[PDB]
């Protein structure tokens, strides 16, 4: 698959801040959602919060204590998010291309995909 | 509570009476409780399935 | 209609001895019914001694 163009992405960093993104298939549209699930072997795995198509409710969290995500732009149509702090372990592949799933929900159980794929083998765990 | 068993007996029902207790998370803690394929909690109100 | 089936009632004290009575009354709402099965013929319960 072609890989989406995208402003920083990959394994997390301990404090701060990181606006993860990746880029969408439509343009100047921002009526989509976004997955940003990992898949990787084991255990070393972490819930990751979802944005719905609507966009009015946003991440597992809600509206009430999250903050609006940013998903339109001019140059290139992106989805921006903000990450909470986490773990800096981690071993699963990244890779930011087209998305396996477009029906984008408020789901739990749901995930990105079942099994992996191509992606760099970055890890920091083993 | 009452009158239900697991997804080989799960118990069926619909009437226009009321809704489940379910939605008290719905006002101010409206958690991921509310599992949504494809569509948000918020298109429920607007229209249904 | 649309699968939906309506109930409607109502309740008036009289004194006959044959025949239906004068007069006008609504018949109040009851239930809605969303089986949608189809329907083609009915038959009335009566208690028997």
């Amino acid at each position: 698959q072609v890989q989406l163009v995208e402003s920083g992405g990959g394994l997390v960093q301990a404090g701060g801040s990181l606006r993860l993104s990746c880029a969408v298939s439509g343009r100047t549209i921002s009526t989509f959602g976004m997955g940003w699930f990992r898949q990787a072997p084991g255990k070393e795995r972490e819930f990751v919060a979802t944005i719905t198509r609507d966009e009015d409710m946003l991440l597992y969290a809600d509206s009430v204590k999250g903050r609006f995500t940013i998903s339109r732009d001019t140059a290139k149509n992106m989805v921006f998010l903000q990450m909470n702090s986490l773990k800096i372990e981690d071993t699963a592949l990244y890779y930011c291309a087209v998305r396996r799933d477009s029906s984008w929900g408020y789901s739990r159980q749901s995930t990105e995909y079942d099994y992996w794929g191509q992606g760099t083998q970055v890890t920091v765990s083993s | 509570a009452t009158r239900f068993a697991s997804v080989y007996a799960w118990n069926r029902k619909r009437i226009s009476n009321c809704v489940a207790d379910y939605s008290v998370l719905y006002n101010s803690a409206s958690f991921s409780t509310f599992k949504c394929y494809g569509v948000s909690p918020t298109k429920l109100n607007d229209l249904c399935f | 209609i649309d699968g939906y089936f309506k109930i409607y009632s109502k309740h008036t004290p009289i004194n006959l001895v044959r025949d239906l009575p004068q007069g006008f009354s609504a018949l109040e709402p009851l239930v809605d019914l969303p089986i949608g099965i189809n329907i083609t013929r009915f038959q009335t319960l009566l208690a028997l001694h």
